[PDB]
RNA sequence: CCUGAAAAUGGAUGGCGCUCAAGCGUGUUACCUAUACUCUACCGUCAGGGUUGAUAUGAUGCCCUGACGAGUAGGCAGGCG
RNA sequence: AUAUGUAAGAAGUCCUUGUUACUUAAUUGAACGUGGACAUUUGAAUGAAGAGCUUUUAGUGGGCCAUUUUUGGUAAGCAG
RNA sequence: AUACUGCCAGCUGGGACUGAGGACUGCGACGUAAGUCAAGGAUGCUGGCAUAAUGGUUAUAUGCCGCCCGUCUUGAAACAC
């Protein structure tokens, strides 16, 4: 009947509505599909996305990394704004008074924060004081970083992590991988 | 069997010319590549030191190393349902210049004229080129050109 | 805060002032299209009286329609339709004649009927089967508020705007064409009047350029 | 909800066409021309006529 | 017990499904593959460009 | 279908290095004016060095017939291909005008050696008015001086299917 | 058109039958009808959107809009036992 | 002829060259740069029904037919 | 003059299918104007029945159509299993 350029039904190819069934997070969901229909503010629309990620897609953020961040120069009183975790880190030797909203907060990093003097908020309370998302700064933890992801992409050539379970001479250090026996990938 | 080697069904290919054999001139010694330029890659059969593939003949890459007597040319050659880059060296007997961009530099300059002048006057540039337009109304005379009627011929054998 | 009449008194005031932009300036176009018809006829007749011959300026925009089904269309052809927005039988398209659009049209001959449309046609299509694309969705025009919306960046405010431009092709005639969705016509009511539709049309076929039939088969069709 | 199709509905036709209601009422559908004689030249049913 | 020996039927509707895309250019391409010497001298060349810019800009 | 005569004036697209080519012009029979000019392409094709694409066509023009009223003797000199060889061939029809002349040749042609539109090419009608230029016989005897003859066996086609009486087949 | 023109159960322009054809060649119209095209309703799918009233409604609710729908092997989803 | 590579810009065009262990007889070049002149027409057409990018896994890995090109064969509802 | 063609935001009739939506909002027309309208989807008048009358189910008859499923297979109703 038609002469189709593209497939047909085709789903979004993102996510909507979050596949958690935590129902504190449905309600952050639902605050932020609200601010984001209605306060035109990029900010909000990109929290909302965020809100839908999996765990994987929102990996850990440390206080180091906050601190990183604020040391950005006119970024040192922005409200630094984590979707996910926000980790400790040991690293370091000192904090700043910084304020974080972050959906989950560490002992350890909300212990940090808060002895630094700044103030560890929730993404609710984050919205009800800046409802456009106004002086705020995100931070995105290190994706491409875990472990799974070294083996992505494995071929010859590649340097892309074996996907092995045993480690060290003669698991797979051999034939294929030196000149001596053989060849090299 | 059958046989794939490096210069198989390159008879006509490589083929020198019809009365262009022998040595080579040497303004293609004298021209200079620079990293970045666009080539047109046609092998010379008298020169067997640095010769394209039968593949790269005829195809047009871009410069990007330049060595002694030779240059590196980038190609995207269709593999499968892809592009992949391939890095060839190539001597310059095998090498020439290209004038399809130098074409495009020549319309960039005269846009950059044509700009140039728009700015100090304002008279309707139109910088973009345009397809051939539909023929416009015109007005053909008979003065001195009045009409020859022509009719079909009857079939005779010419034989 | 009451905003009873007020309001609506503004916008009827507002809405009267376009009606009248829209007038003059139909009216203008239709004192256009009236002129350049006396001018060529009247070209036509000084170049006879001086002993001449008027050649017709080729025409600048074609009406194509889609005249084959979807099914056993080679490659260059299919893509060829897919690029015109013909991506079904009966579906039309109009079409600014230049050398590249020729050369399209030269390679889907066989299973296009083309040709030079009229004012008449260009209206009747646009009035009843003149739909918009609006954020990727075909909505009907039946108002010229949804045509300034969508292409009062370019000066056209109306139904009959969008008109004058696709037949006297403008400046952006681009963009109106392409805002214009692909005609969703049916069948001719009389026939399509030859036995067979897939010859050309000067073997007595249907496909190809029929240069001013093309209003009679659209008319037809529409 | 429903199209309703100008050519006909003379009220979306207006709707869509101010200019619909003077093109009827100075009936520009069939408007008379002013009529002058320019006369071919000879040479030109000559040649239209030459078996 | 024959059977077929090769064909190309159908391998270009297959490349062209998600097929032929042109291959995603980058602005710095790699320098691999380039001479060496000409390697060494452009590191020692970025070099001395950066430590000017920054006395430049510190 | 009815044919019509138009006079076709095409030339070749004028050059810089000559402008104004010699505007050659044919008088072809065709449906319709696309066909008109295709069959004036295709048969300068033939004569000249020209094609669509490197000439343009200045004129056309339907052509009437004189008296569409009177009877004249139109003798047409055509040549067509059969399934073996190209015959040059010369006809001639009683008819009022030139486009019902040539009609009628093209069913006489696909009636008496099958050949069809495409291998037939009309190289003249000539309008010839007195007789002894008329050579066919079945010509000749239509222009027999005086002419009158019956139609024996009339039938009179009827509406329905079943009748009442036996017919008649007297005129 | 005819001769050339011979294979085995009885026998197939599909059949009856057809001869200024209901045959052959070519023109002109009228007419018939596909799950195709146009318009409409309804179902589902997808997409884009709207929507914070203290109220009696659980915001994967209530809505507006458009486009789509063949299917083995196979994949996934929502459901019934 | 048909098919086929490349280009049709902002990662672009032009300028006293700042760096270098490369290169030059040589602040000659080469490469990379700072700075400087340039949009509402950022440089053909048409479309774009979103573009790009990963991860993972099913089935399949006997094919066959038609037009056109074509090989073996007298040919084949043959083989390629 | 007529023919042929093109146009009319020309006029006047005969038919058929559909009536989705459900307070208003919009765009327009009408002597501009209080108001009316054919203008973001059928209303008005009337009649008979109110029951197996319509309809559902079922069996038959009639018109047209309909090969035996599963499987392997390029191909199955197969004189393949």
């Amino acid at each position: 009947g038609i002469d189709h350029t593209s497939k047909q039904h085709k789903r979004s190819g993102h996510r909507t509505a979050p596949k958690s069934d935590n129902v504190y997070l449905k309600l952050l969901v639902k605050l932020y599909t609200f601010l984001a229909r209605r306060t035109d503010a990029p900010f909000n629309k990109v929290v909302l996305k965020a809100l839908f990620l999996s765990k994987i897609n929102r990996p850990p953020v440390s206080v180091s990394r906050i601190a990183r961040a604020l040391k950005q120069e006119g970024a040192a009183n922005k409200t630094v704004v984590v979707v996910g975790t926000v980790t400790d880190d040991a690293r370091i030797f000192e904090f700043p008074k910084t304020t974080v909203a972050a959906l989950r907060f560490t002992a350890g990093a909300r212990a940090k924060i808060v002895k630094a003097g700044g103030e560890c908020i929730t993404l609710d309370q984050l919205a009800v004081r800046a409802p456009k998302g106004q002086n705020t700064l995100i931070l995105r933890g290190p994706r491409n970083s875990r472990e799974a992801v070294r083996h992505f992409g494995m071929g010859p050539h590649k340097g892309k992590a074996p996907r092995i379970l045993s480690t060290g001479r003669k698991f797979e250090r051999a034939r294929g991988r030196r000149r001596s026996k053989g060849f090299k990938v | 069997g059958k046989s794939h080697g490096y210069r198989s069904r390159t008879r006509y290919m490589f083929q020198r010319d019809f009365r262009k054999h022998g040595a080579v001139h040497l303004s293609t010694y004298l021209k200079v590549y620079k990293v970045g330029d666009i080539v047109d890659i046609k092998a010379n059969g008298s020169i067997q030191k640095g010769m394209p593939h039968k593949f790269y003949q005829g195809k047009t890459g871009v410069v990007y190393n330049v060595t002694k007597s030779s240059v590196g040319v980038i190609i995207n050659k269709m593999v499968g349902n892809r592009y992949l880059e391939k890095r060839l060296n190539l001597r310059v007997e095998h090498i020439k210049h290209s004038k399809c961009r130098q074409e495009f530099l020549e319309r960039v300059k005269a846009n950059a004229a044509k700009r140039a002048e728009a700015k100090a006057q304002g008279v309707a540039v139109q910088l973009k080129r345009q397809p051939a337009q539909p023929r416009e109304s015109r007005i053909v005379s008979t003065e001195g050109n009045v009409p020859q009627t022509l009719a079909p011929v009857p079939y005779e054998t010419f034989i | 805060a009451e905003q009873v009449a007020a309001e609506r008194a503004a916008r009827k005031a507002a809405n009267k002032e376009k009606r009248a932009i829209i007038l003059e300036r139909n009216a203008a176009y239709q004192k256009e299209y009236e002129t350049a018809e006396r001018n060529i006829i009247q070209a036509k007749r000084d170049a006879k009286a001086a002993g001449s011959y008027y050649v017709e300026a080729q025409h600048k925009l074609v009406f194509v329609v889609r005249i084959k089904g979807i099914n056993k269309i080679p490659p260059k052809p299919r893509k060829v339709l897919q690029l015109l927005r013909l991506t079904r039988i009966n579906s039309g398209t109009f079409v600014k004649v230049t050398k590249a659009t020729l050369e399209l049209l030269k390679l889907i001959e066989p299973y296009v009927a083309y040709g030079y449309p009229s004012y008449s046609t260009i209206r009747q299509l646009v009035y009843k089967r003149g739909f918009g694309k609006i954020n990727k969705q075909r909505v009907p025009l039946s108002d010229n508020a949804i045509i300034e919306a969508n292409l009062g960046k370019y000066g056209i405010l109306s139904i009959d705007d969008l008109i004058h431009e696709i037949i006297t092709v403008g400046p952006h005639f681009k963009q109106a064409n392409n805002f214009l969705w692909p005609f969703k016509l049916s069948n001719p009511s009389g026939g399509w009047g030859v036995p067979r539709k897939f010859k050309h049309f000067i073997q007595g076929g249907s496909f190809g350029n029929r240069e001013e039939f093309i209003n009679k088969l659209v008319k037809s069709m529409n | 909800v429903l199209k309703k199709n100008p050519l006909k509905n003379k009220q979306v036709l207006l709707r869509l066409n101010p200019y619909a209601k003077v093109f009827a009422a100075e009936k520009l559908g069939s408007k008379k021309a002013e009529k002058t004689g320019t006369k071919p030249a000879a040479v030109f049913t000559e040649t239209l006529k030459h078996d | 017990a024959k059977s077929k020996n090769h064909t190309a039927h159908n391998q270009t509707r297959k490349a062209h499904r998600n097929g032929i895309k042109k291959p995603k250019t980058y602005k710095y391409p790699s320098l691999k593959g380039v001479d060496p010497k000409f390697r060494r001298n452009h590191k020692h060349a970025l070099h001395g460009t950066a430590k000017a810019l920054a006395a430049a800009k510190k | 279908a009815h044919f019509k005569e138009y006079q076709v004036i095409g030339r070749r697209l004028p050059t810089e290095s000559v402008p104004e080519p010699k505007l050659f012009r044919m008088r072809i029979f065709a449906s319709n004016e696309v066909i008109a000019k295709s069959r004036y392409w295709y048969f300068l094709q033939k004569l000249h060095k020209v094609k669509k694409a490197s000439g343009e066509i200045v004129s056309i023009n339907q052509i009437n017939e004189a008296h569409p009223t009177k009877v004249k003797n139109f003798g047409v000199w055509v040549r067509y291909d059969s399934r073996s060889g190209t015959h040059n061939m010369y006809k001639e029809i009683r008819d009022v005008s030139r486009v019902a002349a040539v009609e009628t040749l093209y069913q006489d042609m696909a009636a008496r050696h099958r050949a069809r539109f495409r291998s037939i090419h009309i190289l003249k009608v000539a309008e010839i008015e007195k007789t002894a230029d008329v050579k066919r016989q079945y010509v000749k005897q239509f222009l027999t001086k005086d002419l009158k003859f019956p139609l024996p066996h009339r039938v009179q086609k009827s509406t329905k299917t079943f009748s009442y009486k036996r017919p008649s087949t007297f005129y």
